């Protein structure tokens, strides 16, 4: 304001505010393996 | 990585 000495003192602004949304979506994979596959396999396809 | 018939995967 830079209030005067006598001047009946006004009110000043207030900050407005404003939300923003964060909405969390998901992200999946869906690898489909073959039973047998991951039976008689040398690598580790489960951990691959 | 499926079906350990086919080869390519």
């Amino acid at each position: 304001g830079w209030a005067s000495e006598t001047a009946a003192l006004s009110e000043t602004a207030t900050p407005q505010i404003d939300r923003i949304t964060i909405p969390l979506h998901e992200l999946a994979a869906m690898p489909k393996a073959s039973q047998r596959l991951l039976d008689d396999s040398a690598f580790d396809i489960e951990t691959w | 990585a499926l079906n350990s018939a086919v080869a390519a995967e």
